């Protein structure tokens, strides 16, 4: 989700 | 049979970015079951950060899909924390502070049910004498597993996953070579290592029914 795409990129 | 050019820039890679930690103030704060398991929420959330920062190091991880990237963090997080627990649990710490670590997991909502199994298996882990970088692989292979859920490209995982492996076997040969069963050992406690997703969703539905609250980034990880 878009806390650990924050994260990956 | 040493490791070959190309096997030495991949260790090399590996242990750069796994030696980049997760105990900041535990002693800080009192003790009692909310603050314990406070403490344990926090020092996970600080694993999870690490560990998304030496995953997307890991060579080759950049050139996967985005989605199979999710996949691969999602399905290794609770058991690289189970490893990297397992690795302080036999880390030589000061007279005290694995005590003190120990007597907060003992008493922050976790059943006994589960303690037992978690300590039997960090027992096992220090009875390997693995070096850092025997940590540092297991952990890589442990997070390009080929058969976690939601991999679109598994050939192309399966393909990140085998050199480390192949690393790994070498480095068993050059640091424990008395034991010649010590690969299979290493291997057989990842087998063992996978128990732990389930007890740990255990764990999580006790803590839930208790009214515990985690923290943002766990609660996106652990999908609670
Ligand atoms: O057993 C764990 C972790 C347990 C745990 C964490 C979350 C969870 F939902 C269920 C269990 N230990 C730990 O230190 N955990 C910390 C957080 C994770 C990352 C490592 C540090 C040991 C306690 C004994 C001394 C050596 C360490």
């Amino acid at each position: 989700h878009q806390l650990l795409r924050y994260l990956l990129d | 049979m040493e490791l070959t050019p190309d096997q030495q820039t991949l260790l090399h890679f590996i242990m750069d970015s796994y030696n980049k930690e997760i105990t900041n103030k535990i002693l800080k704060e009192a003790f009692s079951a909310e603050e314990n398991f406070l403490i344990l929420t926090e020092m996970a959330t600080n694993h999870v950060q690490v560990l998304v920062e030496f995953t997307k190091k890991l060579p080759g991880f950049q050139t996967l899909d985005h989605e199979d990237q999710i996949a691969l963090l999602k399905g290794s997080a609770v058991e690289a924390m189970f490893l990297r627990s397992a690795e302080i649990f036999n880390k030589k710490l000061p007279s005290g502070h694995s005590d003190l670590l120990e007597a907060r997991i003992r008493n922050s909502g976790i059943s006994d049910e589960y303690i037992t199994p978690m300590f039997s298996f960090y027992k096992s882990i220090g009875e390997l004498k693995m070096t850092q970088e025997e940590y540092a692989l297991l952990t890589a292979i442990v997070i390009l597993s080929p058969d976690r859920q939601y991999i679109k490209d598994r050939e192309a995982v399966e393909k990140l996953q085998e050199p480390l492996l192949d690393v790994l076997q070498k480095l068993c040969k050059i640091h424990q070579p008395e034991n010649p069963q010590h690969f299979a050992c290493l291997l057989g406690r990842l087998t063992e290592l996978r128990t732990f997703n389930h007890h740990h969703a255990e764990m999580l539905m006790s803590w839930r029914v208790n009214d515990h609250k985690f923290t943002p980034l766990l609660c996106e990880i652990w999908d609670v």
